[PDB]
C-alpha cells in the first residue's frame, strides 16, 4: 500500500 | 539580464525526472508511463526513447563519462542504458520500494539511491553494480539525494521525515541531522555550487523552501509565496537565483541575496515536477517536467 506521494 | 525564452517544450506523459547531458544539446526526461526521452532541444528530435517499464520512472541521470543514462522505477528497479547503442548496461532490484531519486559522483563510480524503503544505497559501478553501503536512520520516504559538490565524500538525504541527512560516504551515521521545521516533509535539497557560502536548500509540501547554513545548522531564509506542495529548489550554477517549482503550477525565479522573487513562470503544463540546469550554464538553459509535458528555457 502506497500511503502518500504516489503521483 | 533575465530575458527568458522558450526554446522547446513538447506535451508528453507526467515528467517525473529530468537532466540536461553536459557536452551534448540534449535533454532526458523519465515519464510516469514508465517511457524515457532523449532530445535533442536544438533540433527538436528525440536522440532515443525507451519502453523501460510499465511503471513511474521517478529518477533519471546521464552518466556521460559513461555514454549512459541511469533510471529507476516504481517497480524497484535501477537500469542502465547505453544512449549511443540502446543496450541495457544492467537491470538490477536496487530497493523493496519506489526509487524517489539518483545522484551520480562527479568523479568516482558512484550512484545513490533513495527510496520509501526509507535508505539510501551506494552502488559501485566499477565492481559490478554491487551494492557498497546502506545508509540507515531515516524514518519516512526519502525523497532526494545529492553530493556535496564541493565535497563529494558527502552528501544529503532528504526525507518525508521532516530531515535532511548529512553523511560520509564509508560511515554508518549521519555527520548531522538537520532539523527542519518543514513539517510536511522535505521533498527535494540541493547545495550552492560556489565556495563563498556553505549553503544548502530544501523544498516542502509545507509550501515553504529554507537555505540553511550547513555549517552552524541556522535557516538562512525561508522563501514563501507557492499556493501547493514545493517539488523542488535549487540554486543556479551561474546566475545569483534560485529556481523552484510546485504542485501549483508554477517555476519561479527568486534572487539568491535579497531572497525576493523576481518572476513566476505559469507555464501551462499543470504540476511542476522536476528541474535541471545545464551544468556549465550554457545559453542559461533550464528545463522543468510537469503533469503534461517539459519545458527547455533560455534565460539569458
Amino acid at each position: 500500500i502506497k500511503t502518500s506521494h504516489d503521483d | 539580464k533575465l530575458d527568458i525564452k522558450k526554446t522547446f517544450s513538447n506535451r508528453s506523459d507526467r515528467v517525473k525526472g529530468i537532466d540536461f547531458h553536459p557536452t551534448e544539446p540534449w535533454v532526458l526526461t523519465t515519464l510516469y508511463s514508465g517511457r524515457v526521452e532523449i532530445w535533442n532541444y536544438e533540433t527538436q528530435v528525440e536522440v532515443r526513447s525507451i519502453q523501460v517499464t510499465e511503471t513511474p520512472v521517478r529518477a533519471g541521470k546521464f552518466i556521460a563519462r559513461k555514454n549512459w543514462i541511469i533510471v529507476g522505477s516504481d517497480d524497484f528497479r535501477i537500469r542502465v542504458f547505453n544512449y549511443n547503442t540502446g543496450e541495457k548496461v544492467v537491470d538490477f532490484e536496487a530497493h523493496p520500494d519506489y526509487i524517489r531519486s539518483i545522484a551520480v559522483h562527479p568523479t568516482k563510480p558512484y550512484v545513490l539511491s533513495g527510496s520509501d524503503d526509507l535508505t539510501v544505497k551506494l552502488w559501485n559501478w566499477e565492481n559490478n553494480w554491487a551494492l557498497e553501503q546502506t545508509f540507515e536512520g531515516h524514518e519516512h520516504f526519502v525523497m532526494c539525494v545529492a553530493f556535496n559538490p564541493k565535497d563529494p565524500s558527502t552528501f544529503a538525504s532528504g526525507c518525508l521525515d521532516r530531515t535532511v541527512k548529512v553523511w560520509s560516504l564509508g560511515q554508518s551515521t549521519p555527520n548531522f541531522t538537520l532539523t527542519t521545521g518543514q513539517e510536511r516533509g522535505v521533498n527535494y535539497v540541493d547545495y550552492y555550487p560556489l565556495p563563498d557560502k556553505p549553503y544548502m536548500i530544501t523544498a516542502s509540501d509545507d509550501l515553504t523552501i529554507k537555505i540553511w547554513d550547513y555549517q552552524t545548522k541556522s535557516c538562512v531564509a525561508t522563501l514563501e509565496g507557492h499556493m501547493s506542495n514545493v517539488s523542488f529548489a535549487v540554486f543556479h550554477p551561474t546566475l545569483p537565483i534560485i529556481i523552484s517549482g510546485s504542485e501549483d503550477g508554477t517555476l519561479k525565479i527568486w534572487n539568491s541575496s535579497t531572497y525576493k522573487v523576481e518572476k513566476t513562470l505559469n507555464v501551462g503544463l499543470e504540476r511542476s515536477w522536476c528541474i535541471a540546469t545545464h551544468p556549465t550554464g550554457r545559453k542559461n538553459y533550464i528545463a522543468s517536467g510537469f503533469d503534461n509535458g517539459f519545458t527547455v528555457l533560455s534565460l539569458g
